Parts: C-alpha cells; structure tokens; sequence
C-alpha cells in the first residue's frame, strides 16, 4: 500500500484522487512520503 | 553522529567502547585518562577517537518524523 | 569604435591589403610572422 | 648564433616584457609619479 | 584546513602501506610540509601539535585562550613537560621509519595533533572536455557552456601569446 | 617530466586526432580500431575517402 | 596548455601528453610553476590538442617548454625546481653525505632509466668510491656526477663551472670552503647545491648545462635531479618542529 | 607600536593591536587594486602585433614601413646572449663551446 | 529514449535519429548526419 | 659474502609474549627491505572477510544509507579465510556470488516504545533502540550450512554499537561478505597494527657512577638503567624497554657521555588482529605471501 | 594449459645484445617485492648494478635493472635472486614455527 | 562525524559549539616525504580514508 | 591550563534539553541586538 | 600574576611496544 505521513501529529494515510492533501486526524496540509520496501544496492564503502 | 566503528589511525575496532567508557565516568567516577587505560586503547590516536567523540546521534533522535509528538 | 573606422573606409575606398595580423584573422589568412612570412614549395624531378 | 631570427615577433615580445612585470608594478610608497600611473602617461 | 590558516589541497590519497610510521605503529593521517610554516609564521599550529599530543596521551583537555600564558611562561616549556611525564620527546618530536624502504628517517619528525576542518567548497563542476559538437546558429562556433557540452575560449591575450611564440599554425 | 602533462583517462579517451592511414601506421591503426571508443590506446571514427 | 591570465607567451607552452590512470585532474610539474605563475590550490589550465601536423611541429619546436627556459624580458631562467629540491640538496651534496653501494646504485637507478630513455650509453656507468678500505663508501656529491655522466652527451667533455652558493662558509665550521660551487670536467668537487644552482637562477649548474649542451640536456637534468631528491626525500625526510 | 615579543612566545594584548594594524595595510591595498595593467598590455599589442624582423635585418610593420634598422643595435636576441660576455665561463669550456 | 524529428537516410529507414555530442546526430548503425545548431543562451528581472 | 646457509645460522626468533590478540616478537639478522616487506603484506596482502554490498530493504533510521553501510563494512567477522574462495568481479551477478564464495549476513530491527513507570535511560524506555553487530544473523546459504555449522560466522567484536533507533523506526538489510586485501580497501586489512621498532642501543662512554647514576635513571624508563655500586655502576638492564625520547640529551651532564643508536638488524614486531585470525597466524601467512609472490615470478615466461 | 605471460616483461629497448644487462617490468607490485628482490640479488658476486624503480605511483609497475658483469646473464641473476628469496623465506618461517613449539 | 577539540578556548563551551561540531582531530605528520605536498598540497591517509575520515554529505 | 570537556555533562544534554531557561546565555546575548530591537517595535514605553 | 596551572598527577602513559605497566 502506497502511503503518506502527516508532517503534524505522525499519522499514517493514503490519498487516492478527489482527495485533498491534508490530514484526516488534525488538519496539517504538508504530508511526507513515507518509505516501503524497496530494494537499494551499496557498495560497503 | 555514532561512534566511528574502527579508529582513523590505528585501525582497531573502537565502536565497541563508547558505552563502556561513559560507565567508567559515571558509574566508577573515574577520570578519562584512567578510564580509556582499563578499556585498552593505548595509543594516542586510538585515544582520541573515545576521548574527543561527540555523539550527536543522541541529539539527531529527538526528531522523529515517525511518532506522535 | 569600429563602425567610426568603418566609416571612415567605406568614404575612402580603402583596398585592406590582408597583411596585418588583424586583418589577417578576420579573412581567415595564414599569418605572416613566424612561420608564415615565408613559403614553401616541393621541387619536382620530371620535366 | 646567438641572433634574432627573421620573422621573430618582437613587437609582441616587448609589449609582453612590459606588460606583464607592470602587474609586479602595482604597490604604494616605499613627489615623482611611479608605476602604472606614470607608465599610462 | 586547520585552524590556524594553513589551508591546503588533497594532492594525493596515499596509502598506509608506503606512508611512515612511528615507533608507536602510527601512520599520521595528514601529512603538510614543513615548507608550508617559514613564510606563513602560523606558530599556533606548531604549539598546538605539541598540545593536542598531550592531551590525547593524558586525557585531558588544554586551554588555548590567547595570553594565558607568558614570555616566562612558553607553552613549549608547559605541553613540553607534559609529554615528557607520559614518556614522549619534550619537542614533540617521534622517531619515525620510512613506509616504502623501511630503514629509519634521519631526523625524528614533529608529529601531533592538531584539529583539522574540511571545507565546503570543492572541485566537481571544475573539469570539461569537447571533442566536436554543438554550435551557434549565426556564427557556426562552438556554443558557450560547462554542462552545455561548450567549447573553451581561446581569448584575446592566448592570440597574442600564440604570435609571440611565432606560430602561425598554432593560431590557424 | 618536467615538459611533460598528466592527462587524465577521462579525458584521454575523449579527444582525438585524425590520423591518416598509411603504411607505416597501420599497426597501430589496426589495435586503435579495434580497441574502440572505451579501451584508451583506441579511437573513435573512422573516415572514409 | 595556458593559466588563464596569459600576461606573457611563457604561460602558453607546448607538453608532451602523459596519460595517467586513476587520476582525475590534470598533473603538472613543479618546474613549470614559474612560468605559469602557478600555485596548486584549486587553479585551473586549459588544454588545446592541435589537428594537423604543422601544429604539431610548431608547439613541439617554437612553444614546447625546453625552449622558454629563458625568459624574453631580460634573459632571466625561469624554470628550476622548488622547495623540498631545494632543501634536499643541501643534505645530499653535503659532506656528511655517505652512501654505500647498495644505496648508491638504488638512487641511480631511481631517478634515472634507461628505458625511459634518460641514459646516452644505454648502461648505467658508474664512478669508484670515495673511500676504499674500511669500508667502500660513495659521496653525495659523488651522485650529482653520476647523474651528469649518465644524461650529458658522451663524445663532448665535462662541464666546468665556478660559481658560488646561497650559504655562507661560516655556516659549515672552520675553514670550510663550501661556498665556492666547483664542477671540473663534470665533477661535483666542491660546494653544496642551493637555489643558486637547480633553482629558476642565473649562472648556476642548470643555467650552464644550458648553454653548453642545450636546451634538451638542460631540461633532462630538471628532471633527473627532480627525481633524485624525491627519492632521497622518501628515504631519508625533512621536517621542522618547535626545537627549531 | 614596537612589537619587543616574538612569535615563539607570543605577543602581548597591546601589541597584537597593532599587529593587526599591519596586516590589515596590506590587503587594503589589494582592495584598491581592481584593474590596472590590463589595458596598457592591450595598447600595446594591438600596435605592436606585425612588427617583426625581417630578412635584411631590418625592423618593420606587417604594412612594410620601417621601423628599426637592427633590433636593438646589434641585432641579439635576448634570450641567447646570457654567457654572451661571460668569457671566462666560455675559455673554460672551449672545447665544449667549439 | 531516441526523440524525433525529421526522417532518416544512410540507406535504412526513415526514422528518428541519434545525437551523439547533442548537437552532431548519427544513424542506428554508425554513420553520421549534418550541422545541428543546438539553440542555446546565456542568462546576462534583467 | 651472503648465502642462504649464513643467513640461517645468524638469523634468530625471540617471541616475547604471544596472545590471542596481540603477539611481540624479535627478528634478528635480517635485513630492513625484508622485514619491512613482512610489516607490508600484514597491512596490505593478507585476505581477510568483511562485508561488501548491502541491500536495503527499508532503513527508515537517521544514519543515511550510504553510511550504514560504510559501518557494516568496518565490522571484523570472525571467519577464517581459506573456507572461501575468491569472488570473480567480471561475470554477472546472477552467476557472481556462490555459496563457497559469499557469506550472507542480515538485520532486521524494529524499534517499538516499552510501556514503563519513571529523562529516562533509553534501554528501559524503547524496544532494541540500539542495534549492535551482534544483531548481524548468519545465514548459511547453499551446502555451506554443514561446514559453517562447526562454527558459524559472528562478529570478532559483538558490541559494535551501529545504530541508534527510535520507535517507528526499522531497518531490514541485507549483506554479502566477500573476501578481499587491505590494499583495495581497509576493512579487508585483518591487522589493528602490524608495525616493528627497531632495538634501542644506549651505549655509555664515561663512567657515570654515584649521583649522576641516580638522574641518568631518570632519563630513561625504569626497568632500563640499573645501578649497583660505583662497581656495575650504571648499566643497561634492557635496551628493549626505551622508548626513544633522548630525554638524556637535554642535559649538559651527560651529552658527551652517551649515545643514543640502534641495532640495525634487529627488529621487534608487535602484530595485533581485528579478529579474525591469531596473531601469530598472520605472520605465517605473511611470510609465505612473500615466499610465493617470488615463486610466481620465478615459474613465469619472461616475455618479449 | 596455458601460462600468464603479461606479468614480468624484458624491456628489449634496455637489454643489451649480450643479456648482461637487461631491464625487466612487473605488474601488480611495488616496494614490497622490489626492495627485497633488490636486496638478495645485489648478494651475488656477478652483479654490477641493480636497483628497482616506480616509474609512477598511479599505475602498478616496477621496473628492475641488472646489470652483470658478464659470464652470467641478467636473466640468470633474476632467478638466482627469486630462488634465494624463496629460501630466505622457508628459514624465517622454520624458525618461527620451532620457537613457538618451544613456548 | 565531527569531533570536539582537545585544545580549544575557554569560550567554546560557553557559547555551546559542541551541539555544532565543526571538525576532527588528526594525526599530523610536519613532513616532507611524498614528494607531492607543496606550495600548497597536503597528503591525506588512504586507510584513514577508507575507515571514514572527513567524510560528509 | 586545565580546560576540560564536559562529556558526561553533554550526552545528559543531549538526551535530556532542559525544561527550564536554557543553558549557554552567552549565545542568546550574541542575538540580542537584532531580537530585543524588534521588541522595542511593540514593548516598552509609549507603547 | 598567576601561572598556568600544572596539572596535577600525571604519570607514565607510553611504553614501548609489547611492554605495558610493568614498571614497579
Ligand atoms: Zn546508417
């Protein structure tokens, strides 16, 4: 599941279309991508 | 940030004596030049690396982006 | 003040003469100090 | 063998031996006009 | 750069393998030339290498405040004595082994420690290189521009520079 | 040396220089056509008559 | 290859292409800082690679570096080695100097081969020791001898050369006389070596090498004494301290 | 302002002041030192960028006028008259020289 | 990630072609086209 | 004259004290262009385990990416050499990594709040909030599970403290060990020091007996001079014991009546170990290094 | 089978038309080998000159150079210098296995 | 990774530059060795490198 | 002279800020001419 | 004037090499 963060009061969330960008708890309209897992590759240098 | 896992100079593994050595000064009250001795760095620039570290992950933490307040 | 030169030119008729270095870049000619203030020709052995 | 040679472009030469240890030339007093300033007139 | 004004490029990463090393079994991690200090005079750096030695041996942190100490009071005399209660030279100095032939350097050398600093400013958008490429559209030369694949300007004083040597073909 | 520059491998196999094909070059010619644009003793076109 | 400022036609000279692997910036020599009025602490040149080979025959024989050795402003050299060169000599050719075979032979060879095409004999000639008997030992200044039979041409003579030095007789004890700077047929007799001598400076060993045996020899030796007191300096450093 | 310390053992409050006075009269004279020598270069080499010398000698304009009969008098380049009067440097390496 | 344009000759196809310096553009197959002029500008709200 | 046999009548081993960390030992008669080669290949030749790629799979933790992996790196495993092969870095990745020559360590820690009664310390407050390397799990990939089952991979040091985590915080990773030399990167090197010193010779020139006995003691460590009378005056006890600091050089009583040199052909090496290995076993593995670095030279077609 | 014949390499520009002189380049070494490779063949009676030498330290090559004088190549001196490395090598290790046995 | 000063003033704590760490301590060799360090260059270690020195982002 | 580090002092900081005025006052006194002249836009006398 | 202030207690902190507080 694709997903978001409310910048404000950490809650999880997701928005989909017809959707404002805002938190569904409080009201904070900055939301930050949160991270799945996804494969990234280093070299241990 | 975290304690640098081998020392610049030297090479030996120095990552494993940061909670030690800040239980030599609060719990036995020792000074550092006592306290990096009995944890077995010896050389001056295996010293340095406990003696001069300033640990600011601790400082880092406090802002968590992933829990409530 | 180029184009007061120019002016001064175009009244007089001037024939540039391409042998000054700057006049020489601007044409695209081989300079004329150094290496080319001389010329170089391959002798040829039949008649 | 220790000649000019022909073609040698020594207009070029001399403005380069006076224009370039003129930017060493360009300090205070150490009257008479000095340096740059005097070499500009 | 330290802190005393003696900044300097990374020349070179050089390796520990062919880097000197000390009786303790030390190879330093920064190597500056001693022709760096008779023209600079930046004599804080050559007291704070004694210094730093000794507070790293002792444990100890030293105060560096200007005109703690005296002309009757040389801090080389103080951190001196410090280095030579841990069992150290009193100048600071180390004998110290060549890495590459492995026979003993002539002259102990002034090692210590002394806090570094890395600045922020470095070389990635420095360096371009044109084969052929893009031109202008009205005068048919190369176009302008370090991540516009561009050219480099041969300027005015490189075409008097360039007849001066006498070489009509270079500037052709 | 002291005339000399030390070119790096980024540049190095970058800029090029049009060397005519004759007989006393086409040894080298031979292994710098086949050595390709990425291998440094190389090239990178040919030009045809 | 030309720092940007091109005041004069010494700071626009012709190099020879030396490709370096590992590396990601240009690399130059300390004997051309000089003339480009050069200091290494994030300075750029640009380098132009000519097309044809009548460029090539120009910044090969009119622009390459031998030929700017002199300055044109008022006959001055302007190309010499600089700080370590400087300091290492005054430690090689000095009198305390003493080297035995083993190491005689390695700072022969390190700075100088002939594969590379330093040598004029195609094998390393060497000299006899200054010492015979209780132990064979080699001179300091016996290795600037060396260096000058290996690389100056073998059918003309040796240079001679009297000139002086930047240190003071006073500086070595009584009655030394390690001032006066002596070359007999090629032979570092007398004197230490100083900016006087390989440094950008008039009427020293470098500045005569090129005027006897030319402009290619003189800039051989720039690059054969570079070598040597860098491989000297590895093996035997420099350093200041606080007791200083 | 008679700096009696030395570097080796530091100098004193009052004497770092005026220490300070002479290291700033130095890089005040670099910030009036914009552009100054630029343009007489320029000058000069646009007047001076043909003149050459010639196969007779003689010193001339790319047009053809003269200007000197011999450079400098006596027709020497300066970059090859250093051991021109050094004659003794020159009898010692005769063979060499010849 | 090939972008238009006009068509191809070097007796293949009439297709899109392949910029080699962003500004010189050659075939699919290693032979090369003519003179793009690559419109670009220089920054001196001014 | 040299030969192989006078070399193995004067050349001598005295090893002072040997652990399972750290070994002193003395090399007499030998040269400095051995013995300094010895010194190189326990820096820079001799192979050792670390980590070399990592995969992220979700590192939602303060330390960057690129920077926890850097740590990985540095941890010393105590895998013995010899049980793998060499990687070959050529052919793709999904024929690279072998069981025989890769050893696949993972993490997966998640940070979750302790519900506990009281500025507390953060073990009695958070759920794994620090992650250590022994947090690192082996997982023997492939026909390795029988021959790494006698002994299975751990880190030479368990308390390497890596990260810092706070709840709602986690990293799962997952990293391949590769064996590799410490003159590609360091954390291959399997030495915390490998380095000699050469044997301090104090030679007394003048009888310095009685008082300027009891200050010549001072000048030096104190196992180093001893006294007895003005017979047996002042000697050397051991010339092993100084550290050359020349603190006797200061001192006008005595800067005609000493000197300071060394022993030129005799050599202490002090050898330690990031882990992996015994001390004494690297120097073995050193001197065989040398032994066939000249063997493959020697059994090579000498060419053009 | 099939031998590595890109590792050591007669330079044919320095070596003479006797063999007694000769140059030679390895690759994938430094200090390490040439010092003490330099060190045992400068103990034969034979040789006149041997030194080794880096020509850059960016790329891995070592250039030897001996120079005999004469009734043995510098072929047959390299190797004579191998073979007692090899053997100085087997007494150091000999040695060391006897005096921790011994603890 | 910064590191605090071991010789530093009196008014580096004062004015708390230890939450704002600007640096490291190094181990500094006053040499000429290399060949490599002059006018202005430096030498750095490679294996100090390699385990971490003077990195950033 | 004997400055010292305050390093158990530091880490109880760093874990624990302080609920009270805050430590290092030399730091908002370094600020004071640009906080408190602002102030003076709204506060004191004469409103 | 008041002198820097000699730090009181500080003892033997480099040996040589394998050495270490042996010194009694
Ligand atoms: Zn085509």
């Amino acid at each position: 599941t694709l997903k978001y963060i409310c910048a404000e009061c950490s809650s999880k969330l997701s928005l989909s279309r017809t959707d404002a960008v805002r938190c569904k708890d409080c009201g904070h309209r900055i939301l930050l991508k949160a991270r799945t897992k996804r494969l990234v590759q280093f070299e241990a240098r | 940030m975290i304690v640098p896992v081998r020392c610049f100079s030297c090479g030996k593994v120095v990552g494993d004596k940061w909670e030690s050595y800040l239980n030599l000064l609060q719990e036995d009250e020792l000074d550092e030049g006592t306290a990096l001795s009995r944890l077995g760095l010896k050389r001056y620039c295996c010293r340095r690396m406990i003696l001069t570290h300033v640990d600011l992950i601790e400082k880092f933490l406090r802002y968590n982006p992933l829990e409530k307040r | 003040t180029t184009c007061q030169f120019l002016t001064k030119a175009v009244l007089d008729n001037e024939r540039e003469q391409l042998d000054s270095p700057s006049a020489r870049i601007v044409v695209g000619k081989l300079n004329n100090v150094g290496t080319g203030s001389f010329d170089v020709l391959a002798k040829v052995p039949n008649a | 063998r220790s000649l000019i040679n022909p073609g040698e472009a020594v207009g070029i030469i001399a403005s380069q031996s006076v224009g370039e240890p003129s930017t060493q030339m360009t300090l205070n007093t150490f009257n008479v006009t000095l340096g740059i300033p005097r070499l500009r007139e | 750069s330290s802190r005393h004004g003696q900044k300097g490029v990374c020349s070179r990463k050089w390796p520990t393998i062919d880097m000197p090393f000390s009786e303790t079994g030390i190879q330093p991690d920064i190597i500056i030339n001693p022709h760096a200090f008779p023209s600079r005079m930046t004599i804080g750096m050559f007291v704070e290498s004694l210094a730093g030695k000794a507070g790293a041996l002792h444990g100890i942190a030293q105060d560096s405040t200007p005109w703690i100490f005296n002309e009757d009071d040389t801090p080389a005399d103080y951190f001196g004595e410090q280095l030579a209660k841990a069992g150290y030279n009193y100048h600071g100095n180390e004998p110290m082994y060549s890495g590459a032939t492995g026979e003993e350097l002539r002259a102990d050398i002034y090692v210590g420690v002394v806090y570094y600093q890395r600045l922020r400013h470095m070389v990635n958008d420095k360096f371009q290189v044109r084969s052929t490429g893009p031109v202008n559209s009205l005068t048919m030369q190369p176009v302008k521009g370090r991540k516009r694949h561009g050219g480099i300007r041969v300027g005015e004083m490189e075409r008097d520079a360039l007849i001066g040597h006498g070489t009509s073909f270079l500037l052709q | 040396e002291t005339n000399e520059i030390g070119v790096p491998p980024v540049f190095a196999v970058k800029l090029t220089y049009p060397e005519p094909v004759t007989a006393y070059n086409i040894a080298e010619l031979r292994q710098a056509v086949i050595n390709g644009p990425d291998k440094w003793p190389g090239a990178t076109q040919i030009q045809n008559e | 290859m030309n720092r940007q400022p091109t005041l004069h036609k010494a700071s626009m000279m012709g190099h020879k292409v030396r490709v370096l692997p590992n590396e990601k910036t240009l690399r130059l020599h300390y004997a051309n800082t000089g003339a480009y009025n050069a200091d290494f602490d994030g300075d750029e040149m640009n380098m132009h690679f000519p097309q044809n080979e009548n460029a090539r025959a120009e910044a090969l024989n009119l622009a390459n570096t031998d030929s700017q050795y002199l300055t044109p402003t008022s006959g001055s050299p302007v190309r010499g080695l600089i700080q370590d060169h400087i300091s290492a000599g005054v430690w090689l050719t000095s009198k305390d100097s003493f080297f035995t075979r083993e190491q005689y032979q390695q700072y022969i060879y390190g700075c100088i081969r002939p594969e590379d095409g330093h040598t004029t004999r195609s094998k390393i000639v060497t000299l006899p020791p200054t010492i015979f008997k209780p132990y064979p030992l080699w001179t300091g200044k016996q290795i600037i001898t060396t260096v000058l039979l290996n690389v100056t041409p073998p059918d003309m003579p040796g240079i001679n050369l009297i000139s002086k030095n930047k240190i003071k007789n006073e500086y070595w004890g009584k009655g030394s006389l390690e001032n006066e700077v002596l070359f007999k047929d090629g032979a570092l007799l007398c004197g230490i070596l100083d900016k006087s001598q390989y440094g950008a400076s008039k009427y020293g060993i470098v500045h005569s090498l090129h005027e006897v045996y030319g402009p290619e020899v003189a800039a051989k030796v720039l690059s054969v004494l570079g070598r040597l007191f860098t491989n000297y300096i590895t093996a035997t450093a420099f350093t200041c301290g606080m007791d200083d | 302002g008679y700096v009696k310390g030395r570097f080796y053992s530091g100098i004193k409050p009052q004497e770092y002041y005026f220490h300070c006075m002479a290291g700033r009269e130095g890089l005040i004279d670099t910030a009036v030192k914009t552009s100054r020598s630029g343009y007489l270069q320029r000058c000069l080499t646009k007047q001076l960028e043909g003149v050459h010398v010639s196969y007779d000698n003689s010193i001339r304009d790319a047009d053809g006028t003269l200007v000197q009969f011999m450079y400098g008098g006596d027709a020497i380049d300066i970059t090859k008259e250093s051991h021109m009067t050094q004659f003794e440097f020159c009898l010692d390496n005769y063979y060499a020289l010849l | 990630t090939f972008i238009r344009g006009p068509i191809c000759g070097t007796d293949n196809c009439p297709s899109r072609l392949w910029r080699i310096i962003d500004g010189r553009r050659t075939c699919q197959y290693g032979h090369v086209m003519e003179g793009d002029v690559e419109f670009n500008d220089d920054e001196d709200l001014g | 004259e040299w030969n192989v046999e006078k070399f193995k009548k004067d050349f001598e081993v005295n090893i002072s004290s040997l652990d399972a960390r750290e070994a002193n030992f003395d090399l007499i008669n030998i040269d400095t262009s051995i013995a300094n080669a010895f010194r190189r290949i326990m820096i820079s030749e001799v192979p050792s385990v670390a980590a070399e790629y990592v995969y992220f799979f979700n590192n939602t933790s303060v330390i960057q990416d690129e920077v926890l992996a850097h740590r990985i790196g540095l941890v010393p495993l105590k895998v013995d050499p010899d049980m793998l092969t060499w990687v070959d870095s050529n052919l793709p990745d999904d024929e690279k990594f072998t069981d025989e020559n890769t050893i696949v360590l993972s993490l997966n820690v998640k940070c979750t709040r302790n519900p506990d009664a009281p500025s507390t310390d953060p073990k009695e407050l958070y759920n794994n909030a620090h992650v250590y390397a022994r947090d690192l799990k082996f997982e023997p990939q492939g026909r390795q599970s029988t021959t790494f089952a006698d002994c299975p991979v751990v880190p030479a040091d368990p308390d390497i403290l890596l990260a810092k985590l706070r709840p709602g915080q986690e990293i799962s990773l997952k990293a391949h060990c590769i064996l590799g030399i410490g003159g590609d990167h360091a954390k291959f090197s399997p030495v915390s020091t490998a380095s000699y010193r050469l044997l301090p010779q104090i030679n007394i020139l003048q009888p310095i007996k009685g008082e300027s006995a009891r200050r010549f003691q001072k000048c030096f460590p104190p196992g180093v001079i001893g006294i007895d009378e003005g017979s047996d005056e002042a000697y050397v006890k051991d010339a092993r014991k100084d550290t050359v600091s020349r603190e006797v050089l200061r001192y006008e009583e005595f800067a005609d009546k000493v000197k300071l040199g060394r022993v030129r052909n005799h050599f202490i090496f002090n050898v330690e170990s990031a882990g992996a290995m015994t001390p004494e076993e690297i120097f073995f593995k050193s001197v065989r290094i040398l032994k066939n670095k000249a063997e493959y030279l020697k059994n090579c077609p000498i060419t053009q | 089978e099939e031998p590595d014949r890109e590792k050591i390499k007669l330079l044919t520009q320095a070596t003479s038309e006797d063999g007694t002189s000769a140059s030679f380049q390895i690759v994938e070494e430094d200090h390490t080998l040439g010092n003490a490779l330099r060190y045992v063949i400068m103990k034969n009676p034979d040789v006149e000159f041997c030194g080794y030498s880096i020509p850059h330290p960016s790329e891995n090559l070592l250039n030897i150079r001996i120079q005999t004088y004469g009734e043995t190549t510098a072929v047959d001196a390299l190797q004579k210098g191998l073979k007692d490395l090899m053997d100085l090598c087997d007494v150091v290790e000999s040695k060391f296995t006897e005096k921790i046995k011994s603890m | 990774t910064g590191q605090t000063p071991i010789v530093k003033a009196n008014l580096y704590d004062d004015y708390g530059m230890d939450n704002f760490p600007n640096g490291f301590n190094a181990v500094v060799a006053v040499i000429s060795y290399t060949g490599y360090d002059m006018d202005d260059a430096m030498i750095i270690n490679k294996s100090a490198d390699e385990r971490g020195f003077g990195y950033g982002t | 002279r004997t400055a010292d580090f305050r390093t158990l002092e530091r880490e109880s900081r760093f874990i624990n800020p302080p609920k009270d005025k805050s430590a290092f006052p030399l730091l908002q006194e370094a600020v004071q001419p640009h906080i408190g002249s602002f102030n003076a836009l709204t506060e004191g006398p004469d409103g | 004037r008041k002198d820097v202030p000699k730090v009181e207690g500080l003892k033997l902190e480099h040996f040589a090499t394998g050495y270490d507080a042996e010194d009694f």
